[PDB]
């Protein structure tokens, strides 16, 4: 089916994003790589656009790859530029920044005890979830063609489709928790778990390499200091209102909201949600979750906002030139006024008032 | 911004002289020249106007649009897609004929001066 | 309760051997091997298989349908996987589990759901009357390609609760087993839907005497009849009622639910309609010419 | 929280090399998760209290403590005799000293502010060692220099110092918190102290003398509590976005700090935004993943007065003020005009020596036409200029909904209070509409409100009295919206002739048919209709002004009358008592005399004058002689 391994994928993805300079759609070798990602080591660029489209039009293997499975597929973009983060290390600027002023400090102890003949435990360490300080947003590609919820079959989910549906209710900002840093006041050493499912587990036992020398459990304290936070957001939508066919029913999805478009979506307008559709693993609480309950949601990774007529913030649409020749050839109007109505007949002078009402 | 298109409708369905205009319509002297016009839809015992209106429905029968005539049917995206492309012009009016609009207000009272029963 | 469970485990290992041969002969003409070459082409999931058609030839095994209709559906689970696969195996990867109706005539038992006396039991029993109630459409999952980021292999479970196809008297709170204890994922790639719609048939009132009162189940829709289920039309529905198995306590007493598992959905008023023959081409022609003044009065 | 210091020198090794001399190897000390070390902060704190001089310190605000003088040295013998030992440092003059330990501060102030606690201990112990108070001296820093939103929140301000300005609707009762742990042995007497520090319910199994499991029985009689007062705080009114309605932030207070903030007022909240995962079973450790967003509670320029009293001597202010609430009406300034007067009211005397304590010197104006024409502006304007101004329907309310009622709360057990709109805006102004066709119910209420200034409700078993004033306009309308020459005005209006008296004046939307009135209005909106924004701040002054001037004279200037000036206002309420012909001998009530000596002090108000003259009073006449030709 699908029983591909991942211990050589990181392997692949890694020199496509790196070595390869990625070609803009227009032909362009753009020198994104040594102005965009130079200032974001300096705490300048917060989040930065990766276009789909650039890797459909010279790698269709790699996106093609997504369909059959998206969980590793769609997150390792992401690695690859972290990996390029230490090497765009240029002037030394002091942090301006007040959360990582106190990340500095016990990054660098750690790079004291692990000295050639004592190796602490990896999960000590900060992987490629903490260290990255930017959230890529990806278009839609050309796997599949962006519709309706309606028309789209429910068998075609989970690859990468486009949800074009409608923002109907929101709720309230609230940060979620990254990597939950824990510390053992049994021994006085810590614990990083870095976590991306929205449940939280309560762990208690550390395991570190001198928690083993009380054997009586250690006691573990929830750092709120010393991780990462990210603006996670919930709201509820629901399809488009001129993409429905003749009778059908409203269904629901949910779209998450992080990075720089938090706080400006608003209930009512339109947007067009592309990215993957994969289960989530609910896993720690011990109190609403009983036995697996293994729910199914959408991420999101870009929205664009539009509207009513075309794929934009604007009440209506424009034409192009050769068709304002055919409706500017009067001397002020006369077929518009017959147009109206043209069933039935009678009272010329009301119709007029009808075309005279949006201009306001 | 909501553009209202009323479609009211009288206490005796025709336009039939019962009383007067104020109270004709069950509605408030509020919203009775709230609006900018008002219309009215009536009928007159006149062969003239009822002989084109057995004509047009013929041709329905035949063609889906407008009778074979003089007038040509429109599609969708041309009269709505030209009025919005002037949505941001904001006309100015000149000194000169801003006199000419204020002068009009003040002869446009005699007709509501001289008759009560209609509108103020 | 008790030993009738066990005695059904017995027949599942000799029912999936039964309609392997009865769909690869040629003793039903060629209906089977005719339509199998079309359905493919237009990617249906249901097969057309005639209930009369297990009579004509050999009267044993024809009334044995009757008294389990539970291990009969699993027989149509392994015939036709093994059919598509044989002939046109360019297509028949994606889909691994199949379901194939009933139509035609099911015995007696045919009538108003009221004799439920205790030599029904396990047995088959049809909800009739009109449709009140209508719930939407969900898509229900068959066989969810279970996939772990770890290990990398695949797992084939199937839900145990009476409910489903193929289930067995357990429970069904999702549960956390596995054959290699190892977390699983629903990947939507190649998955198995099933458009899950469930409606409420109310019988007529009319011929309710003085110490009876009308029932009503819920009834299950198929997926090849999406909108074919309106409120406010007759249907003909045959299901099989069974029950859901109750964790709460130690040893389970007479807590014991409706529900209802329709094999086939049938449309009386709506998919079927009275088709004309020899009658309404030389009558009708025949009443306008020769006619007395005018045919309108 | 109790953290402790982790050393950050090379594990392994002691010294490599470097002898004598001390090179990166001197005090690199620091707690563990905070770039706060308590060696380094507190010596930075002791120079703050001696070496420390404000020159730009006041004398009026600052009694005691001297301004050459270092202000902290003095403060020594100040906590010692207050009775409760919390010294009150103001964040701003941290800044004014080190720019260093001003970012300590706000960055992280779980461990620095318990620092300060210890630094002044030491001070204080080197000047007056023999006085002694209750526990110790703590430090509760407040007003400080950031002023942010509950939507401006972002991510990275957890556990810091936010201080954000409201209005508290309502407080909780008190809930006891037990702090530490108190148990006594059911054999022998032994006191034993349990610290449930960070929520941690525990106790020892292993008494003094007796050592015997389960025989130290649990006493919470002896111990030491602490009320937790649930107060809720929303977005100041003042700063306060149109289109959404504000985010209301939990507040907590302990210790002293429980019934000090009133509910009903602007006081700034100077807190930690902190954040603690919501317990769902106090039984089984279970963290919620929506925390609860909590806030632990801790505790004009000459440039401008200047200009507003040139302008007083001016005799042209009086116009110009008045003609600056019509954008768009040329004329009828006769009906904006008492509006100008109604936001400063006059300043309100106590007379509680003599049986009369409360009384109220706002003006109420009646207002009376048809709502759209020339009403709808002066509904929406007095709104969103005026930050004490609250909008409310009439028809879309209750009667009882308005004000405060009662309604029914099982979760505190107590039939509580809830509060309403006008209730809020006191010492202000109230916005509210449709008063021709308002409830039966709502008329009723309005006897004692505007009237007796004490809203007395006592049904259902609650006897409450509430203390809540504010002047409300209105706007009526005739039974045909239009103006009736064959019939007297007592008719027209169907409001009752109790409801009518309690107004000061009164006027009338009228709508001549002369010709030649339309040459005077109809030319003046045509002129103003093309012209986009090229000329309202060109010959018209801003809004910012008026705001300004309004809130100097309520809390400076209190006039009163003299001797001279109070005689004319006996001679004229004698001539307007006999008028006739229109509804007969009326006006004999101390109702319109009452209301005539608040025109006066609102007029002296505007003035920036103390002393009423003469020519005050004669102007307070003439806006009651155009209300009586108005509706005649």
């Amino acid at each position: 089916m699908a029983l591909k391994d991942y211990a050589l994928e990181k392997e692949k993805v890694k020199k496509f994003l790196q070595e390869f300079y990625q070609d803009d759609e227009l032909g362009k070798k753009q020198f994104k790589y040594g102005n965009q990602l130079v200032r974001l080591a300096h705490r300048e660029q917060v989040a930065l656009y990766v276009d789909l489209d650039d890797v459909a039009e010279d790698d269709p293997e790699l996106v093609d790859s997504i369909c059959e499975n998206a969980r590793r597929y769609a997150k390792l973009f992401a690695d690859a530029v972290q990996e390029l983060l230490p090497q765009y290390k240029e002037r030394e600027v002091v942090n301006k920044d007040v959360l990582d002023v106190y990340i500095e400090h016990r990054l660098m102890m750690e790079q004291r005890s692990r000295d050639p003949g004592m190796v602490r435990s990896p999960q000590n360490q900060y992987p490629a979830e903490l260290m990255r300080r930017f959230e890529l947003y990806f278009q839609g590609p050309s796997s599949n063609k962006p519709r309706v919820i309606r028309e789209v079959r429910a068998d075609s989910v989970g690859k990468l489709v486009t949800v074009r549906g409608i923002v109907t209710r929101v709720s309230e900002v609230k940060p979620k928790m990254v990597v939950a840093t824990y510390t053992c006041d049994q021994c006085g050493a810590e614990t990083y778990q870095p976590i991306q499912s929205p449940t939280f587990m309560p762990l208690i036992m550390c395991p570190s390499q001198e928690c083993q020398t009380n054997r009586s459990g250690g006691r573990l304290y929830l750092q709120t200091r010393g991780s990462r936070f990210i603006k996670f957001q919930e709201m509820k939508m629901q399809e488009h209102s001129d993409q429905v066919p003749v009778g059908n029913i409203p269904r629901s999805i949910t779209v998450l909201v992080e990075g720089e478009n938090t706080r400006i979506a608003q209930p009512g307008d339109h947007v067009s949600v592309t990215g993957i559709f994969l289960p989530i693993l609910r896993t720690g609480f011990r109190q609403v979750v009983q036995g697996l309950l293994s729910e199914t949601y959408l991420e999101a990774h870009r929205i664009v906002k539009m509207n009513k007529s075309e794929d934009d913030e604007s009440g209506a649409g424009e034409l192009t030139r050769e068709e304002l020749r055919q409706i500017a050839e009067e001397d002020f109007y006369e077929k518009l006024a017959a147009s109206i109505a043209p069933e039935i007949y009678g009272h010329e002078d009301v119709k007029k008032a009808l075309l005279l009402l949006l201009v306001g | 911004r909501c553009s209202i298109l009323a479609a009211a409708n009288p206490a005796y369905g025709r336009y039939n002289p019962r009383r007067s205009l104020e109270q004709n319509i069950q509605l408030p002297a509020a919203l009775l020249s709230r609006f900018d016009l008002l219309w009215l839809i009536q009928d007159r015992p006149d062969r003239d106007n009822d002989l084109r209106l057995a004509q047009h429905i013929t041709y329905v029968h035949q063609h889906s649009r407008q009778p074979p005539s003089q007038f040509e049917p429109l599609d969708m995206k041309l009269m709505r897609r030209y009025i919005a492309m002037c949505r941001e012009k904001q006309p100015m009016v000149p000194e000169s004929l801003a006199d000419y609009i204020t002068a009009a207000y003040v002869e446009m009272r005699r007709e509501a001066w001289a008759s009560k029963d209609a509108t103020y | 309760m008790a030993g009738t469970v066990v005695l059904d485990d017995v027949e599942l290992r000799e029912a999936q051997r039964d309609y392997l041969d009865f769909l690869d002969d040629e003793e039903d003409q060629g209906i089977y091997q005719s339509k199998v070459r079309e359905l493919i082409s237009d990617n249906q999931y249901r097969l057309i298989v005639n209930v009369n058609d297990l009579r004509r030839k050999n009267e044993k095994r024809a009334n044995r349908l009757l008294n389990n209709a539970f291990e009969e559906l699993v027989a149509f689970q392994r015939a036709l996987k093994d059919f598509v696969a044989s002939i046109d195996a360019t297509y028949a990867k994606q889909y691994e589990e199949f379901y194939v109706g009933l139509e035609g005539s099911f015995g007696s038992k045919h009538v108003s759901p009221r004799t439920l006396t205790s030599c029904f039991l396990s047995c088959v029993v049809c909800v009739e009357g009109i449709v009140t109630k209508c719930s939407l459409v969900r898509p229900k999952v068959v066989r969810s390609v279970h996939y772990c980021p770890a290990t990398k292999k695949t797992i084939e479970r199937r839900y145990s609760d009476l409910t489903t196809l193929v289930a067995f008297p357990s429970s069904s709170v999702y549960p956390t087993k596995d054959e290699e204890n190892n977390p699983l994922e629903t990947e939507y790639g190649l998955s198995v839907y099933k458009d899950h719609q469930t409606i409420t048939i109310q019988e007529m009132p009319e011929k309710a005497p003085a110490g009876q009162l009308p029932r009503s189940v819920d009834v299950i829709l198929d997926d090849d009849l999406v909108d074919k289920a309106k409120p406010g039309d007759r249907v003909q529905v045959v299901g099989t009622y069974r029950c859901l198995p109750g964790k709460k306590g130690g040893y389970t007493s007479g807590t014991f639910r409706t529900v209802l598992i329709a094999c086939n959905v049938k449309q009386m008023s709506k998919d079927a309609q009275p088709s004309f023959s020899a009658e309404d081409i030389a009558k009708i022609k025949k009443f306008s010419k020769t006619r007395s003044k005018d045919i309108f009065d | 929280q109790k953290g402790l210091q982790v050393d950050l020198q090379s594990d392994g090794a002691a010294a490599e090399d470097i002898v004598a001399s001390e090179q990166s190897l001197g005090q690199k000390l620091v707690i563990w998760g905070t770039d706060v070390n308590v060696a380094a902060c507190k010596e930075n704190f002791q120079r703050f209290l001696q070496r420390f001089i404000d020159p730009l310190a006041k004398e009026e605000e600052n009694v005691g403590i001297d301004i050459t003088e270092p202000l902290y040295m003095q403060r020594l013998g100040e906590i010692n005799v207050i009775g409760e030992p919390f010294l009150n440092v103001n964040c701003e003059h941290i800044k004014s000293f080190d720019k260093n330990l001003y970012r300590q501060l706000i960055s992280y102030p779980q461990e620095v502010i318990p620092t300060f606690d210890m630094a002044v201990n030491e001070i204080f112990f080197d000047r007056y060692p023999d006085s002694i108070l209750e526990h110790q001296i703590q430090v509760r820093p407040f007003n400080a220099l950031k002023t942010k939103n509950m939507r401006n929140l972002n991510p990275e301000d957890i556990d810091q110092l936010i201080t954000i300005s409201g209005m508290v609707i309502r407080t909780s009762q008190l809930i006891p918190e037990m702090q530490e742990a108190f148990f006594q042995c059911q054999v022998c007497a032994h006191t034993t102290r349990v610290e449930m520090d960070r929520g941690r319910i525990a106790e020892p199994s292993v008494c003094g003398r007796c050592h015997t499991t389960h025989s130290m029985a649990l006493i919470h009689n002896r111990s030491l509590f602490s009320d937790k007062q649930m107060i809720k705080l929303q977005e100041s009114p003042e700063d306060m976005p149109a289109g959404q309605t504000p985010h209301t932030v939990i507040l907590f207070a302990h210790n002293d700090l429980v019934d000090k903030v009133q509910p009903g007022d602007r006081v700034n909240v100077t807190g930690i935004y902190r954040a603690v995962p919501i317990r769902v079973n106090p039984r089984v450790s279970n963290v919620k993943s929506v925390y609860k967003t909590h806030i632990d509670v801790i505790h004009f320029s000459e440039k401008r007065v200047e200009l507003l009293k040139e302008l007083s001597r001016k005799p042209d202010i009086y116009e110009r003020l008045a003609s600056a609430l019509a954008p768009s009406i040329y004329e009828h300034e006769d009906i904006k005009k008492g509006i100008l007067l109604q936001l400063f009211g006059g300043t309100r005397k106590d007379f509680s020596h003599t049986g009369r304590g409360k009384f109220r010197a706002e003006i109420n104006i009646l207002l009376c036409g048809d709502p759209g024409t020339s009403k709808s502006q002066l509904l929406q304007y007095v709104y969103n200029l005026v930050p004490r101004g609250q909008y409310t329907s009439g028809k879309g309310s209750s009667a009882v909904g308005l004000t405060a009622y009662v309604m029914k709360d099982p979760e505190t057990r107590q039939l509580v209070l809830q509060t309403g709109a006008l209730v809020l805006s006191d010492n202000g102004i109230c916005c509210i509409d449709e008063f021709d066709k308002m409830n039966e119910s709502t008329r009723s209420v309005l006897h004692e409100v505007m009237e007796q200034q004490t809203l007395s409700i006592a049904k259902a078993g609650i006897i409450c009295q509430l203390n809540a004033r504010t002047s409300v306009l209105a706007a009526a309308n005739p039974i045909e919206s239009q103006w009736n020459p064959k019939k007297t005005t007592i008719e027209n209006i169907q409001l009752p002739h109790t409801l009518l008296s309690r107004f000061d004046l009164i006027f009338l939307l009228l709508d001549p048919q002369d010709e030649a009135y339309d040459r005077r209005l109809a030319h003046h909106l045509v002129a103003l209709y093309y012209q986009s924004e090229e000329q309202a701040e060109e010959e018209l002054l801003d809004m910012a002004v008026l705001k300004d001037y309004i809130a100097y004279a309520h809390s400076t200037i209190m006039p009163r009358l003299s001797e001279e000036a109070s005689q004319a206002l006996i001679e004229a309420y004698v001539d307007m008592r006999k008028i006739g012909s229109s509804r007969g001998m009326v006006s004999a009530y101390p109702r319109q005399l009452e209301s005539l000596i608040r025109l006066a002090e609102a007029h002296a108000k505007v003035r920036l004058s103390n002393k009423v003259e003469a020519i005050d009073v004669e102007e307070a006449k003439r806006l009651h002689r155009e209300a009586l030709k108005q509706s005649a």
